[PDB]
This record gives structure tokens, sequence and C-alpha cells, in this order.
């Protein structure tokens, strides 16, 4: 039972740059009766199963771009991407298949890119939900970079923090931006207790906050 | 042209058993072994076991004999059975195979297994239409709110999949044993409300399929 350790746990890089990852095994993965290192590298993109990149430590799987090269031997191995593509966003796992099957903890590859301002959209509760007694107010903050972003919910001018639920998407595989959804969930009666609903977003790309509002009117 | 597809129950209560079928295509089970690997919510990969061509099996010792693998060569099916599941058995379960002796070349999509005593609940699907008018030659953002379902997963499409670009589907958030998520779609103002925009939500665990047309609202 061989243990596989990878470093760094995560890594950010701009498109077109080179990256190196490290995989170390606690026991040698070199077989004397074959002189082969039973070492493989997998790529797993969000929403997809692992994809074999390399085997025998340095043999590249058919169809894999030549920017992917693996090397090393014994207990020290390396994966290199000569020129990172935006689509290379993924987690990279090393793997040994000499004695049973074990995997490393993975190296998460993230993409650095130029700042991008968000597009903010606010949506009142649907009539379907109000009929059920609920009133969720939803704010979409789409296609921004970097991930850090502050959203503030204001009702009739006063801020509200209870009932706010936020969710971020993964980095986009093509433009490497982030999107966020912020949902303020009230009851129908609470919602009909006020009139002005505001999603106010603050991001590095501008000192002026982005204000999107609607009136229950 | 090797393919593997897992079919599982989606929801298993604690102390109960898990059964998954891997149906393979493009090769005979007589000649190749099939492996099982799971990925917990926090990611990573953990090998579980395999069944060789000749029917012999190897298992991860950490599973403490809770895991049993069988197969039906004549039906191209591999059968995964695990007993007394606990919360930390929650994961996506993959079946995988390699055409060489190793490493694994072909993976199924995996099937999500949630270990919980909570009840299966269908989602509520609400349209998210803008509150005001769209400016000329603008791009308008619509959405659907998928609220109060359990367990994962749900799938969301727009216009039966014909609307694929400009879509963000946000990861689900868990609260009080109920999931909520949303999906946005951004399209030119010249295409909506001129043309139809509909979100299609499926919750297989609840056998739920819902279409919500996004219609303008009274400003
Ligand atoms: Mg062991
Ligand atoms: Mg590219
Ligand atoms: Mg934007
Ligand atoms: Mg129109």
């Amino acid at each position: 039972n061989i243990m596989m350790t990878q470093s760094p746990s995560s890594l950010a890089v701009s498109a077109g740059e080179k990256v190196t990852m490290s995989c170390k095994s606690s026991q040698s993965v070199l077989y004397s009766s074959n002189q082969k290192n039973y070492l493989a590298w997998y790529q797993q993109k969000p929403g997809q199963s692992p994809k074999l990149l390399i085997y025998w430590a340095s043999a590249r799987e058919s169809g894999v771009p030549d920017r992917f090269t693996g090397s090393g031997s014994g207990t020290d191995f390396t994966l290199t991407i000569n020129s990172v593509q935006t689509e290379d966003l993924a987690v990279y796992y090393c793997h040994q298949y000499l004695s049973s099957y074990t995997f490393g903890g993975g190296t998460k590859l993230e993409i650095k890119r130029a700042d991008a301002a968000p597009t903010v959209s606010i949506f009142p509760p649907s009539s379907e939900q109000l009929t059920s007694g609920g009133a969720s107010v939803v704010c979409f903050l789409n296609n921004f970079y970097p991930k850090d972003i502050n959203v503030k919910w204001k009702i009739d001018g006063s801020e509200r923090q209870n009932g706010v639920l936020n969710s971020w998407t993964d980095q986009d595989s093509k433009d490497s931006t982030y999107s966020m959804s912020s949902t303020l969930t009230l009851t129908k009666d609470e919602y009909e207790r006020h009139n002005s609903y505001t999603c106010e977003a603050t991001h590095k790309t501008s000192t002026s906050p982005i204000v999107k509002s609607f009136n229950r009117n | 042209q090797v393919q593997l597809k897992e079919s599982g129950p989606g929801l298993v209560a604690p102390s109960q058993s898990l059964s998954i079928t891997c149906t393979v295509s493009g090769f005979s089970l007589i000649g190749y072994g099939v492996n099982w690997v799971r990925q917990p919510p926090e990611k990573g990969l953990e090998w579980l076991g395999m069944i060789w061509g000749d029917g012999s099996t190897d298992y991860n010792s950490a599973l403490k004999s809770r895991l049993s693998i069988t197969k039906d060569n004549s039906k191209s099916q591999v059968f995964l059975k695990m007993n007394s599941l606990q919360t930390d058995d929650t994961a996506r379960y993959y079946c995988a195979m390699g055409v060489r002796p190793d490493p694994f070349d072909y993976w199924g999509q995996g099937t999500l297994v949630t270990v919980s005593a909570a009840k299966t609940t269908p989602p509520s699907v609400y349209p998210l239409a803008p509150g005001s008018a769209a400016q000329t030659n603008s791009t308008v953002t619509l959405g659907c709110l998928v609220k109060g379902y359990f367990p994962e997963p749900v799938t969301v499409t727009w216009n039966s999949g014909s609307l694929s670009s400009g879509v963000h589907t946000f990861p689900a958030v868990l609260q009080s044993d109920l999931y909520t998520l949303s999906s946005s779609v951004t399209v030119p103002s010249s295409t909506w409300p001129s043309e139809t925009v509909t979100c299609n939500v499926a919750h297989p665990a609840s056998s739920t399929k819902v279409d919500k047309k996004i219609v303008p609202r009274d400003c």
C-alpha cells in the first residue's frame, strides 16, 4: 500500500505560462522485472470523470496534447504543462498501479486572468412562489474576476443579512471568470412588508458599487 | 469504443446497503477487469475493488469486507454491493477499466450516492424574469430558481439544450436537509420575449421533470 503525496495543493497561473507539479511516493514504484515506473497522471475537469494523461511515468496517452509531459522515477515524479491553456483548468491526480491502486490528493490548477467587471441582475419573487408563501429575491453577478466580491442586500434602504445564501461557480473553462448567485429568501408576508429591494455589489474593477433595484409597487 | 455507465439508487439510509450496476460496452467482461473508484464530495480518488476476467476479486482493505463485487459476463454487467453505509461513504461511485492491465483508461460518468436518513423531496421550480424593460440591442439575463429538493443531483437545461452558451448553473447549497440552486441564461434582447426561453429541470430521485417558460411580468 503505497502513499502518494502531491504539491502544491493548488496553483494559479496565467494562460501561456509554464507550470510544474510534483508527485512523491512513499515506496518506489519502479518494478525490477520490467524497469517500468507504474506511475500515471490524470486530469479531472469540473463535471467530468478523470482522463488519463500519462502512464509509465512519461508515456503520453494517445490524443493528449504535447504540452503535457511527465518525468521522474523511483519516488519523485513531475508533470509539466509547457503552455497552459484556459481549458487546462482542472485537478491533476497522480496514481500508482504497482501494488494495489492509490491516488494523490491532487493539485488544483487555476487560471490567472485580467480583471473583469460583473454584470449584475436582480429578480423579484415569482408569482408561483408567492402563491406558495415564499419570496426569494435573486441576484446574479456574472463573469467577473477576481473571485472576491461583496454583495449587500438592502430593503427600503436598510440592510438585511438574514436569509442570504451565496453560491459561486467554478472558473469558466473558456474565459476563466467567476459567477455568483445571491438569494435572499423571505416569506411572502415579510416581502409584502417592504417595497424597495436592492442588490448592491462591490468589486475591485470599480469604486462605484453596482446597484440593481426593483420596487414591489 | 469502450463505454461504462453506472446505475445506482442515489440515496441510501445509514446502516443500509448500496447496490450499483456497471453496464459496459465495447468489450467482453471475459477479457478485461472492471474496477470501482469513488470520489467523496471534497474530491480526491479512492480505489474500492475490482473483478478480474476470471471472476476473482480484490478489495481495498479499508472497506473491512463490507464490499462485494460480482458480475454477469453474458449481460456485460458488473455488480457493486456495499453493506452498512455511513455518512462518510457519500461519494460519486465510478466503474473504470483499462485495456492494458493498467492504468484505468475508461471511466463511467459516475453515480452520486448520498448517505442520509432525510427524505426524498421534489424541487420547486420558479421563473426569474427581469423586473423592468430591456434596453434596445441589449443582452438580457433570465433564470430559474430550483428550491427545496433532496438529494442531489438535479440537471438544468435551457430550451431543451438548444440554449447552451451564456448559461451559468450555480452549485447547490444545502440548508436544513434541502438543496437550492439557480441557473442564469443571458441572451440578446432581440430574442426574448420574442422567442421562447424555457428552463428544463430534472430531479431523477423524485422522478420530476418540469418546464418553466420565462414570461415577462407586469412592471
Ligand atoms: Mg491497504
Ligand atoms: Mg484555449
Ligand atoms: Mg459581465
Ligand atoms: Mg425580443
